[PDB]
RNA sequence: UACCUGGUUGAUCCUGCCAGUAGCAUAUGCUUGUCUCAAAGAUUAAGCCAUGCAUGUCUAAGUACGCACGGCCGGUACAGUGAAACUGCGAAUGGCUCAUUAAAUCAGUUAUGGUUCCUUUGGUCGCUCGUACUUGGAUAACUGUGGUAAUUCUAGAGCUAAUACAUGCCGACGGGCGCUGACCCCCUUCGCGGGGGGGAUGCGUGCAUUUAUCAGUGGUGACUCUAGAUAACCUCGGGCCGAUCGCACGCCGGCGGCGACGACCCAUUCGAACGUCUGCCCUAUCAACUUUCGAUGGUAGUCGCCGUGCCUACCAUGGUGACCACGGGUGACGGGGAAUCAGGGUUCGAUUCCGGAGAGGGAGCCUGAGAAACGGCUACCACAUCCAAGGAAGGCAGCAGGCGCGCAAAUU
RNA sequence: UUAAAGUUGCUGCAGUUAAAAAGCUCGUAGUUGGAUCUCUCUCGGCCGAAGCGUUUACUUUGAAAAAAUUAGAGUGUUCAAAGCAGGCCGCCUGGAUACCGCAGCUAGGAAUAAUGGAAUAGGACCGCGGUUCUAUUUUGUUG
RNA sequence: UCGCUACUACCGAUUGGAUGGUUUAGUGAGGCCCUCGGAUCGGCCCCGCCGGGGUGCCCUGGCGGAGCGCUGA
């Protein structure tokens, strides 16, 4: 199964897949209610996490983490490792000596959801905070903008 | 530190108490208790700074191991207890109630109260929840636990509670047109009528104000204290009726004064 | 001693921190409980606050729940089989959560049979108790009969689970910490679970 | 007060530095009448320490059979004051110093919807359908016999208590609510049958624990939230459901009013701990660094108070860098701040306030709400103390004080 | 060690001969870059609650920013450095206020500076039709 | 250039010495956890001397002995 590529079996914990119901119910369609909830903070949920197959736990709109702190913008810069991707922000800091500025940039690692594809490196994504996923992971994507070069 | 902190520095302590710097190194560390450590007037400098019923701390022991001072109806005998906003203090040896309210300067005002008034006080709505067996809680500023309150009773609402029993008699819902105080930030101790609330969500509320004389400022949320329905504020009021005058006004007001005596 | 800190790593970078304060006390770690099958041993550990945990050593028992059915019972686990952490951690016969084991079914066994009023497990030997038939062929009266009689419709189970109620013994997922909170509950497989967890046992071989 | 002057030439005009000029911090020299405030072993040696002190504690209210006391009354179990000792609490605060430490510490700003919390304040404390008008065994202080050169070392024997250590009920208790359910009644059909009721008999039940399923009181910007329902579970190294104490004395043998001490849980106060965004000196005669030995990420788990490569197994090959990564140096604890000052700027901040770190150097622990504690313990390394040579005991970067080091700093 | 030092020069220095422009050109990062364009749909009793206008940089405002220190108000320490006291014949009265880069939060302005909005038209706005999933109002209730 | 005086920096055979910091391999104190172990200390049993009550039997009290008894620390 393309959904079960790992050891264990993954599954949405709150939901439960084992209902004996009836006969005609297997007869008729095999296909799981899916879990999702509203990522709240004027954002809208994708409709490819609520029509989508994904087992994933640090996604925000169908897994277990919960959006709140910081929101901010980035450029997509690397797509390489797995379900995750690192973005720059550049910003401009006031040396007040010179009456001046410089460029200085950040790059930081932040989770990409299944429920955000068909993205490039060039487009402006805007992050959540969130708690620890991992050593050098704290946001997690919650909205995807096409870069200049838009089809 | 490998624990928690009993001491309290001079310089350290909340401006407003008015402690003066050559008087000791230490400050009275208010104990734990209903109202914080920086928004709190421990007993000690109530009794002895401000009344000087007491020229030392020890005498203030004395006079509260006597029994005498009673805080919302019961004798309390720690002399750093933490007393706050609202609360009633009562001497019966010498017949006084006073209520802890903040002056326009920002600072607790010696302000005397008669016996009926310090019969009950204004409490605001921290925190409401439903315990065990559906039974709604509330929990107050004053870190009162209330069962059973009017379902109608919501967050940052003002009720009114009996000392004696410390039940809910009345309440003053949170809307534009009511009267408040403001019990923090740089409005401290300034009354006048909400107008607006503007909704920041995932951050902190904003509320405007605007005074008698048509003066106007804004606070965060968890600024404001809801005295009265209206206009009409539901306990007494400081000198200052909560207005705050420019430091050139005050300065007439005052020049005119040592004219006036001869 | 054991620690969990997390200067003792590497920057993000790459680079070579230098700790700037010594081990503390809000930062140990301890060492595992590989809970084994066996007569029960628990061991209680004072921790943080000064609350307990109940450190399992050895499990025999434990309660496990038929979720189609609704049914949760004690039960004595008896074998440890595929492990999706470590496949170490089966030939040591060591339970942690998320594992597979094997149950009994016979208190499953007898809630099938005295609801349903259907033999289940019984091989085709015609084995018949007095007892037995005493729980399935009692009379009951007209309300009854007919209150058991419209449950029958719905009284089917898979073929999957069937064929283990045949070998007495069932196979379950541990759905708790039993070095953390000293018991094994749990739930048994069924439907597309069961399915992929009999692919990689039969994969193992 | 937005300032200059001397010096290269036989003489001139420049470039340019040297010297002069004023404050400010350390040391030092000579001099010194009155009075107010006032820094003071940081610099170098976070080098070493003789001696004394710096942490203890009882109310009416845990335990009094010391005549240790003047004194009641004499059958009064205990009149009172009260050493000792058991029990509880504190000793994790304060004080000192600045060695380490270069996105580390720290500052402004945020989050815990990802954790714990002694105590204070408020709620809760007949919600559970199953000897009590009082339960058991000890052991201190005390008496007596001792051992060792030696310590705040302790052995044996004879007593005796508990809010120490254990055990364990009555009562509200009559029931109610869920399943199982032989038997009984009514309506209809000619009947079989169908429909609606009553029910004896049994199994469970409250709050905290653990697992699974179901429906949609209150609230959030957003819950896998709170509240609810169902099937079970519930650790002997064990979970709550009061065998405790004082003061006034009473109403009709029963009922009782004020407190004190304890109690799982919830909230609150004091916090603490992890994370979010921005910000630091010199150095390229440091340009590539990390990944065998976790480096970036995924899946499942272990451990942890919890979120996390925190750790393990299996996978993938990632992650940072001239916008200066990685490495090195710092007479580098970081801020609030101090000196100078036309405006811009330069330099300092060991130092009484806030945060961090340490107790000769490493490491590991016990107790406890809280410590990897050092005026706690256990080892090793370096020093060092008494000795009958068998052994025992150590930690002034606490207040004085001494030695040493120095240009450099006060009273046992 | 600061000023003097416009002898480290952002304000604000020099490079023909006094110290000094690479032998010359290409070229990535960095720095800099020519004209040009004049607020509204639903609701609660004529206003508010809710959407943004492409996004910013900039400017003004607001709240949030430990005390001590500094600036500064009052006050004859006998004057002053200080202090937070004090004054009237039991009363009266203070213990103000300003400043607090950068970053983060908030609301007005729209000059200057970046940025996007239709050119295989997969363009805007209007009415029209079809395919699929689907709202659970209506059949006093229940299927 | 050659001759005379003083002081600095550098090269240098001696695989220089002193001081301190990193690591390969091996050994490895002490605490903590797990599996064993069992010096001792009770209780419930069994007999022997025996009082009371209820009715040869049981509840009891002072015990002594001994049994590869069981159970606890």
């Amino acid at each position: 199964a393309d959904i079960q590529t790992e050891r264990a079996y993954q599954k949405q914990p709150t939901i439960f897949q084992n209902k004996k119901r009836v006969l005609l119910g297997e007869t008729g369609k095999e296909k799981l209610p899916r879990y999702y909830k509203n990522i709240g903070l004027g954002f809208k949920t994708p409709k490819e996490a609520i029509e989508g197959t994904y087992i994933d736990k640090k996604c925000p709109f169908t897994g277990n983490v919960s959006i709140r702190g910081r929101i901010l913008s980035g450029v997509v810069t690397k797509m390489k490792m797995q379900r995750t991707i690192v973005i720059r922000r550049d910003y401009l800091h006031y040396i007040r000596k010179y009456n001046r500025f410089e460029k200085r940039h950040k790059n930081m690692s932040v989770h990409l959801s299944p429920c955000f594809r068909d993205v490039q490196i060039g487009d402006i994504v805007t992050v959540g905070e969130c708690r620890p996923l991992s050593k050098t992971v704290r946001f997690n994507v919650l909205k995807v903008t096409k870069a200049a070069g838009t089809k | 530190a490998r624990g928690p902190k009993k001491h309290l520095k001079r310089v350290a302590a909340p401006k407003h108490w008015m402690l003066d710097k050559l008087t000791g190194v230490f400050a009275p560390r208010p104990s734990t208790g209903p109202h914080k450590l920086r928004e709190c007037l421990p007993l000690i400098i109530f009794l002895r700074n401000r009344l000087k019923y007491a020229l030392t701390g020890d005498e203030v022991k004395k006079i509260c191991m006597q029994r005498f001072i009673k805080i919302d109806g019961k004798v309390r005998t720690d002399i750093t207890y933490p007393a706050g906003f609202m609360d009633v203090i009562s001497i019966d040896k010498t017949g006084e109630n006073f209520r802890l309210i903040y002056d326009t300067k920002g600072r607790f005002a010696v302000h005397r109260i008669t016996p009926e008034e310090a019969k009950y006080k204004l409490c605001k709505v921290r925190k409401i929840f439903v315990g065990t067996k559906g039974i709604p809680h509330l929990v107050t500023h004053d870190a009162r636990t209330i069962r059973y309150p009017d379902p109608l009773i919501k967050v940052n609402d003002t009720i009114q509670i009996d000392l004696e029993t410390g039940k809910i008699t009345d309440f003053i819902k949170f809307d534009t047109g009511n009267l408040c105080m403001v019990t923090g930030g740089a409005n401290l101790g300034r009354i006048g009528v909400i107008t607006n609330r503007e909704r920041h969500p995932g951050s902190f509320d904003v509320v405007h104000v605007k005074d008698a004389n048509g003066n106007s400022f804004a606070t965060r949320l968890s600024n404001i204290f809801v005295i009265g329905k209206g206009n009409k504020p539901w306990i007494s009021l400081p000198r200052g009726k909560g207005i705050r005058l420019t430091i050139a006004e005050e300065r007439d007001k005052r020049l005119a004064a040592k004219q006036s005596s001869g | 001693g054991i620690s969990r800190d997390n200067w003792h790593k590497r920057r993000k970078t790459g680079g070579k921190r230098k700790p700037y304060h010594k081990k503390r006390k809000y930062e140990l770690g301890r060492p595992a409980a590989n809970t084994k099958i066996g007569p029960r041993r628990i061991h209680t550990v004072r921790v943080r606050g000064g609350n307990k945990k109940y450190r399992a050593l050895r499990l025999d028992v434990g309660n496990f729940s038929w979720g189609s059915e609704c049914c949760t019972r004690k039960t004595r686990i008896i074998d440890v089989v595929y492990n999706a952490s470590n496949n170490e951690l089966v030939r040591t016969k060591t339970l942690v959560k998320n594992c597979i084991v094997l149950i009994d079914s016979t208190p499953y066994r007898q809630w099938y049979e005295s609801h349903y009023a259907l033999p289940l497990g019984r091989k085709k030997g015609a084995k018949l108790t007095p007892e037995e038939e005493e729980i399935l062929n009692k009379k009951r009266s007209k309300k009854i009969q007919k209150k058991y009689d419209e449950r029958k419709k719905n009284a089917k189970i898979s073929s999957l689970l069937e064929e283990q109620f045949q070998q007495g013994k069932l196979l379950a997922c541990i759905a708790s910490r039993p070095g953390q909170c000293g018991r094994a509950d749990g739930y048994v497989l069924e439907g597309k679970e069961l399915e992929f967890y009999l692919r990689k046992i039969k994969a193992r071989k």
